[PDB]
RNA sequence: UCCCAUUAGCUUGUUGGUGAGGUAACGGCUCACAAGGCGACGAUGGGUAGGGGAACUGAGAGGUUUAUCCCCCACACUGGUACUGAGACACGGACCAGACUCCUCGGGAGGCAGCAGUGAGGAAUAUUGGUCAAUGGGCGAGAGCCUGAACCAGCCAAG
RNA sequence: UACCGUAAGAAACAGCAUCGGCUAACUCUGCCAGCAGCCAUACGGAGGAUGCGAGCGUUAUCCGGAUUUAUUGGGUUUAAAGGGUGCGUAGGUUGUUCGGUAAGUCAGCGGUGAACCUGAGCGCUCAACGUUCAGCCUGCCGUUGAAACUGC
RNA sequence: GCAGUAAACGAUGAUUACUAGGAGUUUGCCAAGCUUCCACAGCGAAAGCGUUAAGUAAUCCACCUGGGGAG
RNA sequence: CACUAGGGUAAACCCGGUGACUGGGGCUAAGUCGUAACAAGGUAGCCGUACCGGAAGGUGCGGCUGGAAA
């Protein structure tokens, strides 16, 4: 219950989802 | 129920910790032998066997030191559990509390303590440690 | 004054062979590390000249010379059916 | 775990890793200096450390710290590389053995001579 | 063939031999069928320890001893035909009495005087 | 190897004149160096154990590997570890010669043993670390019974008062009765500290 | 008697039988009906490794490695085939096919995992030494001959 | 083994701010460094002192403390760690009592299991070492019994 | 009809037996079967849990072995 | 005439390498743009999912307290 622990995971999820949304529609 | 002997030990331990004077257990032959061994070695004050319509009831009266308000029994430990059975020979019989405790053991000559097991040179299943 | 060939007691597990049967011998012993007593089985291949065994019968087998490729036992007696 | 769980699966042990893997368990190695350069330490330390990029005989690139006061190392110099990492310097986990092959001993040394390859003064 | 021989087992400059029964093709200090004694040639009495019954049994079944092993066996008295006698019995050789022959030969001791009167 | 350095330095560092009697120990009771006799900084218990071990080693002329092996022998042996260690130290041939009084100092006894002026059971033994057993006879070699240094050392040593040593001046020899008790051994070494240092 | 299930099906002489042949010998070992055999108690496949006693280490449980020493196995440039022999992966035997290398114009030789030089590789490891005096081995009726096994000497901060 | 005449032919290496055994002067980024960190009780030299000693330091590798794979001998609310929840196959465990059996278990007897390693000697002037003998065989196999417990 | 995820949480797997007191509360007759808060022993690094245990014990399953890289 | 080492052929598999070009990640400094989180961090925070933005992020829907204030 610090908060930074969840902030790091939130950052990683943001980056991964941005990568996937950029890669969609391109083949 | 998975281990009646461990349950009997747990009932005794919980009664001692709570400070009760009498504890009632469902009866069994091996449990009766263990109660007899405990009375002979002087860990319990008294015992009584009651034969009702069920398997029976063992009623055990515990022993308290009036000088120090301390029970005669300090630790009861189950050794050979159903998930891991333990058998020893007479040469490798355990010694409990450096000989100041007892190890109830079932041998082909009957249920006895590690001292007479070593004397008669018979091994078997280490039921429990008492001290 | 013989040399007492090995003998085993097992349970027939198959008889769908010409004069050959499969005998499964099971036993218990403690684990080398954790000490728990575990079950293991061992299968055999025995010769039955008279084809006098079914399935699940308790049999006694004796060690012989090689009678085939992986067939080294013969059926001595039948203990149960 | 339960005894049955340990019987089914068991325990797993993982072997450690070498602190200086490019030596390949050899105590020392021979190498050739690619670039002999100067570097800056971490935040609480200020200096100009002398490092060399060394190509070992086993075709590995290492950063080796040159110890002592002054050195004669240049490019295409055959040197001996041993283990040992400097704390403030990041990525430098090897040392140059002074007084062996091309690199010479530290001049003017009197104490700790054997650590810098300095002969006993006459 | 089966042989009776010695395996060198001491150290450099001090040889100690183990009298064994071994197949002739075996390595000198390697495999052996049986061990029947030991031999220390460094001591002037030439120390010998031997298992008489086993040595006699191996000679009987036909192990061939080497030269030194045969000499050791003869010294210990294994090489005899007293059992070979088909026309006599209880033929006590008693040659151990003569084989005792205790050689208690010693050396006289002399000393140098210290004339340091100064 | 041997220490073969100055002795008054060690005597002053340890206070006790372990190398006998000297005129330097008076008017100088400080450890050597320019930082001597400047009070006494608090030395740790480990430092005290180390200084006791060094005192024993400099007293008996034994280096560290031999001392460690002697401790291992005492540990293997039956009895008190420290008492056994001191008995083993005193049972060395040079120490036995020194206690018999053939030589003035332990180093003199070691030099005589090395130069082969000492016989054990009638035979020349020249190993200074030789462990003397009770019942053995240690005497001057017959070719060196008229050495001036030996004669001077024995002059005035008519006491020969050590209970565990029987001296015969007619044969110029001596015998060891038994292993003396630690309280009978006249050494100020606290073997307990060495024992805990070597066992911890 | 090691890891991988990010390897789940494998097997057609394969499992059994009848007979014959073959071998020192039993046997699908080979050759001319039935459909069985092995498999989550891990078959099959892939990767890695010679295996033990020692040794080291730890109170023990255990762990690491098999340098020197002993036992068993495998091999002799790479494959194939046998012959001789009581005995053969034939370590100072043969034939054939490969590749490599050497010396010669028709061709012929070698195999350094036996002991010593040397070179290369490497952080790094020695004499092209003496003797069969001892122990062992082969042959010989024995004396004896041979023995880089062995016993010794030389070199090496060297435990 | 013995005789000539000779101290004569034979000491270095690493530490010294705490942990850690050892101290002050002169220099000054150069550096040091296992950690705390230090640009001087820590850098370089000088004087001293402290370890060890024909060695002393550095690197590499392995083991122990390390219980950091925990059978002996660890955990999972919040430190890493309960499957989203059930049903259920294999597997694991099985109330009480009587009688058999003898697979597990217990006991007796027998066989089997160089060198090294453990007490006692003996020989290496001692010691390493070599060797002998007593104490280990505490695994495996065979064969006789016991029946409390588990299994059938 | 797919999809199969959540701070899908009591951040607490399922069974069995045992071991103090108070204060409320739902249901069929003092008493079960529940559902909520203080709190003995005991447990825990502490916050705290405490008969609905995170206490005392037995059986089976799941999972963990420094952080990042990296689900 | 079978048997076979070796040779050629084709495939397909496995193990490796390199390649115009094109993507993340780690580490070091700090140039540039903002201020997302830590206080009710100035719109409570976080989980899942969807869409959208130079970036931290924003918004919708459901959930949680590991949130004040009340
Ligand atoms: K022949
Ligand atoms: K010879
Ligand atoms: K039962
Ligand atoms: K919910
Ligand atoms: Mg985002
Ligand atoms: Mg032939
Ligand atoms: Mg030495
Ligand atoms: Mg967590
Ligand atoms: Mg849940
Ligand atoms: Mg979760
Ligand atoms: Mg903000
Ligand atoms: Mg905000
Ligand atoms: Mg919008």
């Amino acid at each position: 219950p610090n908060g930074k622990k969840r902030k790091r995971h939130k950052m990683a999820t943001h980056k991964r989802k941005k990568r996937l949304k950029k890669n969609r529609h391109k083949k | 129920m998975t281990d009646p002997i461990a349950d009997y030990l747990t009932r005794l331990r919980n009664a001692i910790m709570a400070g009760h004077r009498v504890v009632s257990v469902p009866a069994s032959n091996i449990k009766k032998e263990i109660t007899k061994i405990l009375f002979d070695k002087g860990y319990i004050l008294n015992y009584k066997f009651e034969e009702n319509d069920s398997q029976g009831i063992i009623k055990v009266a515990l022993k308290y030191d009036l000088a120090h308000k301390v029970n005669a029994i300090k630790k009861l430990k189950r050794v050979s559990r159903p998930g891991l059975r333990k058998y020893v020979g007479y040469r490798d019989m355990p010694r409990v509390l450096n000989g100041l405790g007892i190890a109830i053991v079932s041998t082909p000559r009957g249920v006895m303590t590690d001292k007479e097991a070593r004397e008669l040179k018979v091994g078997g299943e280490v039921l429990c440690y008492v001290y | 004054e013989r040399n007492l060939r090995k003998e085993r007691v097992g349970v027939v597990s198959s008889n769908k062979m010409d004069k050959t049967i499969t005998v499964a011998v099971k036993w218990k012993e403690k684990h080398p590390i954790y000490g728990k007593f575990v079950n293991k089985t061992k299968k055999y291949h025995a010769h039955d000249e008279k084809n006098e065994c079914g399935i699940g019968d308790t049999v006694r087998i004796m060690e012989t010379r090689p009678l085939s490729r992986t067939k080294r036992w013969r059926l001595t007696e039948i203990i149960e059916r | 775990p339960t005894i049955q769980q340990l019987v089914r699966k068991g325990r797993e042990s993982f072997a450690d890793k070498s602190k200086s893997p490019a030596l390949n368990s050899c105590p020392q190695r021979r190498g050739v200096c690619v670039r002999v350069y100067t570097t800056t330490p971490k935040k609480p330390n200020s200096a100009m450390r002398k490092v060399a990029r060394v190509r070992l005989t086993n075709s590995k690139e290492v950063n080796a710290y040159i110890p002592g006061e002054g050195h004669n190392l240049q490019e295409h110099s055959i040197v001996l590389v041993r283990g040992g990492r400097v704390k403030d310097l990041p990525g430098v986990r090897y040392h140059i053995v002074r007084g062996t092959l091309d690199t010479a001993g530290v001049n003017g040394r009197t104490q700790r001579r054997s650590k810098y390859g300095a002969k006993r003064p006459k | 063939a089966t042989k009776i021989r010695l395996q060198r087992h001491g150290r450099k400059g001090y040889a100690f031999y183990k009298i064994v029964v071994a197949d002739s093709r075996a390595p000198r200090d390697g495999k052996f069928i049986e061990r029947i004694g030991s031999y220390n040639p460094n001591t002037n009495p030439a120390t010998i320890d031997l298992n008489f019954e086993r040595a006699l049994y191996w000679i009987g079944v036909g192990a061939q001893p080497t030269d030194t092993a045969r000499n050791i066996l003869s010294r210990e008295g294994v090489l005899m035909m007293k059992h070979l006698l088909g026309g006599v019995k209880k033929g006590a050789f008693d040659q151990a009495a003569a084989e005792n022959k205790f050689e208690a030969w010693l050396k006289g001791k002399k000393d140098a005087l210290n004339n340091m009167k100064a | 190897a041997r220490y073969t350095g100055p002795k008054s330095k060690i005597a002053r560092k340890f206070g006790d004149p372990i190398f006998g009697a000297d005129k330097v120990l008076s008017k100088k009771n400080y450890p050597p160096g320019q930082h001597g006799n400047n009070r006494r900084r608090k030395t740790s218990e480990y430092g005290l154990q180390l200084r006791e071990k060094q005192k024993a080693k400099y007293t008996y002329g034994v280096l560290e590997k031999q001392f460690r092996h002697l401790f291992h022998r005492a540990q293997r042996a039956k009895g008190v570890t420290g008492e056994l260690l001191i008995q083993f130290l005193e049972a060395r041939l040079d120490n036995v010669v020194f206690r018999l009084g053939i030589a003035p100092t332990r180093s003199a006894a070691r030099q005589l043993v090395s130069h082969r002026h000492i016989t054990v059971d009638g035979s020349v033994v020249n190993i200074p670390s030789y462990s003397v057993k009770p019942g053995q006879v240690i005497g001057v070699r017959e070719r060196s019974k008229s050495l001036e240094v030996i004669a001077d050392a024995l002059t005035g040593f008519n006491h020969s008062k050590y209970p565990w040593m029987e001296w015969d001046q007619s044969s110029l020899s001596g015998k060891l009765l038994h292993m003396p008790d630690r309280t009978d051994i006249p050494e100020n070494i606290k073997e307990q500290l060495i024992v805990e240092l070597y066992s911890k």
